[PDB]
């Protein structure tokens, strides 16, 4: 069966439980998939917020909120009275459509189907997502059959009870295999013990292929100014060109570098020299960002941007908890009927961002060959921590997001 | 037009004062 | 100008710098072809992409200046423009083709040892001088390397064969533009750069020993890169138009 060309009616969708508490649409786009995305962008901000509040200011971040959402959408398939009233409350699904809710998972499949398409026609996208539980159990097997279609892989049983070593590494073995080796140690050693009953594993790797091929001859070292004022030697890329940019309020710069295709860009928030990122961080709203992406105008810029790579792996378990999401992680007050006693021990995410020059070239880019002076050219010198957003333009979906607080070598 | 179409191309501190500049020769030495 | 050298006093009478009324700041070179007509480069005044659309009284010109910033009392002369005249078929969209434009001073300047017009070429001078291997002379106060100089920079450059020009770049070259520069095998180098545009590419005559403005600092991919050259509008190739705006 083909999920991208599938229909909710065409395949079994019935989960097991249900919840129901009390401006324009983009062309060639499903309204439900839209509603779902708009959701993840709402979840995203907040989750980033608490996340950055944990990680130290100098620790640069990179994560795929969407990649998470879809995954907890897999537990929702089996999540009941209270446990359920949470997933829906925390992941902002508590506002979506009815048919969309009940099939939320489905649509995430249709949503990703769409994203992994736009994201791969050009750049290298690749992710490995899967759920794990102990062989010392038997799963819904309808659920473990939907996962087969709506989540690429049926749940997987591993000996957690007696031992938990060949397992906590049989996974790190899988992910590795799947993510062409780009992802390893997804699950830290001594974290998946004999008591770990259920674990969510969702990795991902993304290396955007710029639309303006960064040209090596101009890359050079420069000082990067971290939070603690200290300097730092970084590999700095550079190019002159026309990019959608805006100098919004509080004097922070918003720049958008698109990848080959325009279906996927990368938004960079470079705060003023004084206004510390921390400020813009602990002050983000899907409306403020949507506002920035709104006021963007074509411009002539001189761009300076560090060449870097980010590996971010961690437990969502702890983080989620304090935003609600308490039951799913408790053995006592849980409720995983969609699949005896069952809860989630820990959930793991591991994102991998790679940034560097062209890994295409323009031809009608003579616009900068003109030899007059240009007093309107504006420089975007990113050498201070700045936010990162990778998104799908028509839907403004937030596939990735992060902070580059330390790109130096 | 303006005025000086007749006088143009002659530097007051060179052509007119019987003087050639540093690199001037280098150009003329290239039309051969 | 890249790899140039400090010009001498009065070495380029016609050298005129083009500013912006306000916030007042340099932004091109220009020549002086008569006591009241300044020849400059089209996109110095009009380029939609950088959203630059200047006009008669958005800018002024400083004539007969040798240094760059110091005010040369009794030597230099400011002047406003009475009217701008961009070429009618200036194809700024594809390849800055026909990148010419002259401006009429509002009040006729006064020649001296520092002010003097550089003769426009004619079919003969053009045919006679616009040849590969022959050297011209670019001049300006633009960036020294792909910062700014202190006095008018000057550099001499050989003309390049049509093909080679066309092959150095991916852009569609035109019969209304030639290219000057040293090859990578001629050892020596130099080239106009940023802010040099509008500048004059002159050539002295072995016959009547006069200076002829053959081209105008237009565009170029980068500055002084090996295997790449600067491109100047072909002044003569556009005389017909040049003429038919002055005669009216
Ligand atoms: C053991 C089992 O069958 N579990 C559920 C079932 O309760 C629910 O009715 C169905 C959805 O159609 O999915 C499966
Ligand atoms: C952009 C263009 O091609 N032409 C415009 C012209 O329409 C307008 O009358 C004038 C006033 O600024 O500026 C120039
Ligand atoms: C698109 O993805 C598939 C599998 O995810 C892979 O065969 C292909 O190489 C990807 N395209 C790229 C990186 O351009």
């Amino acid at each position: 069966v083909d999920i991208c060309t599938a229909k909710p009616r065409d395949i079994p969708m019935n989960p097991m439980c249900i919840y129901r508490s009390p401006q324009k649409i983009p062309e060639a786009t499903n309204r439900r998939v839209w509603e779902l995305s708009k959701a993840n962008s709402r979840f995203a901000t907040t989750f980033y917020q608490h996340l950055a509040d944990s990680k130290n200011d100098n620790d640069n971040i990179f994560l795929s909120p969407l990649s998470i959402s879809t995954a907890f959408a897999m537990t929702k398939l089996g999540a009941c009275n209270d446990t359920l009233q949470q997933l829906m409350e925390v992941f902002k699904f508590d506002t979506i459509s009815e048919k969309t809710s009940d099939q939320i998972h489905f649509f995430f499949a249709k949503l990703n189907c769409r994203l992994y398409r736009k994201a791969n026609k050009s750049s290298k996208l690749v992710s490995a997502n899967r759920l794990f539980g102990d062989k010392s159990l038997t799963f819904n097997e309808t659920y473990q059959d939907i996962s087969e279609l709506v989540y690429g892989a049926k749940l997987q049983p591993l000996d957690f009870k007696e031992n938990a070593e060949q397992s906590r590494a049989a996974i790190n073995k899988w992910v590795s295999n799947k993510t062409e080796g780009r992802i390893t140690d997804v699950i830290p050693s001594e974290a998946i013990n004999e008591l770990t009953v259920l674990v969510l594993v969702n990795t991902i790797y993304f290396k955007g292929l710029w639309k303006s091929k960064f040209s090596p001859e101009n890359t050079r070292k420069e000082l990067f100014y971290k939070a603690d004022g200290e300097s730092c030697s970084a590999s700095m890329m550079y190019q002159e060109g026309k990019f959608r940019y805006r100098r919004v309020a509080e004097g922070t710069q918003v720049l958008e570098l698109p990848f080959k295709g325009d279906d996927i860009t990368m938004v960079l928030i470079l705060p003023k020299p004084e206004k510390s990122l921390a400020k813009v961080e602990k002050e983000l709203t899907p409306e403020v960002l949507q506002e920035w992406l709104d006021e963007l105008e074509e411009m002539m810029l001189v761009v300076h941007m560090p060449r870097f790579r980010i590996e971010d792996g961690f437990s969502l378990k702890e983080q989620l908890q304090d935003m609600g999401l308490v039951d799913l992680f408790s053995p006592e007050k849980s409720k995983l009927p969609g699949i005896d006693d069952l809860y989630v021990s820990d959930a793991f995410h591991k994102a991998f961002l790679e940034v560097n020059e062209e890994g295409a070239a323009a031809s009608t880019a003579v616009v900068i060959a003109g030899r007059s002076l240009n007093p309107n050219r504006v420089t975007f010198k990113a050498n201070r921590p700045f936010l990162v957003f990778i998104r799908e333009v028509p839907l403004n979906t937030i596939i990735f997001m992060g902070r580059v607080a330390n790109p130096c070598v | 037009f303006g005025s000086g179409e007749a006088d143009c191309g002659l530097r007051p501190l060179f052509e007119k004062k019987s003087l050639e500049d540093k690199t001037e020769r280098e150009l003329l030495e290239s039309y051969i | 100008i890249v790899e140039g050298s400090d010009a001498e006093i009065g070495m380029s009478p016609w050298q005129v710098m083009l500013f912006r009324k306000s916030p007042q700041e340099l932004l091109c070179g220009a020549s002086l072809i008569s006591d009241r007509w300044v020849l400059t480069a089209a996109h110095c005044l009009l380029y939609p992409p950088w959203d630059k659309n200047f006009t008669e009284n958005d800018l002024l010109v400083r004539i007969g200046k040798h240094s760059r910033t110091r005010y040369e009392r009794n030597i230099e002369k400011i002047s406003m423009l009475e009217k701008i005249y961009i070429h009618p078929r200036y194809n700024w969209r594809e390849n800055l083709d026909r990148d010419i434009a002259l401006m009429k001073l509002k009040k006729p300047v006064a020649f001296s040892d520092y002010i003097h017009p550089v003769c426009l070429p004619d079919r003969e001078t053009a045919a006679s001088l616009l040849q590969a291997g022959y050297k011209g002379r670019v001049t300006g106060w633009g960036n020294l390397k792909e910062g700014q100089p202190s006095v008018l920079q000057v550099v001499n450059l050989p003309i390049v064969e049509r093909p080679v020009c066309k092959d150095s770049t991916r852009i569609r070259i035109t019969d209304n533009m030639f290219c000057a520069g040293y090859k990578p095998d001629e050892g020596k180098r130099g080239d106009a750069c940023e802010g040099d545009s509008g500048g004059p590419f002159v050539m002295k005559s072995p016959f009547n020993n006069r200076w002829y403005q053959m081209g105008i600092v237009s565009w170029g991919e980068g500055c002084d890169r090996d295997g790449k050259y600067g491109f100047y509008t072909h002044v003569f190739r556009l005389k017909k138009w040049i003429q038919k705006v002055i005669d009216q």
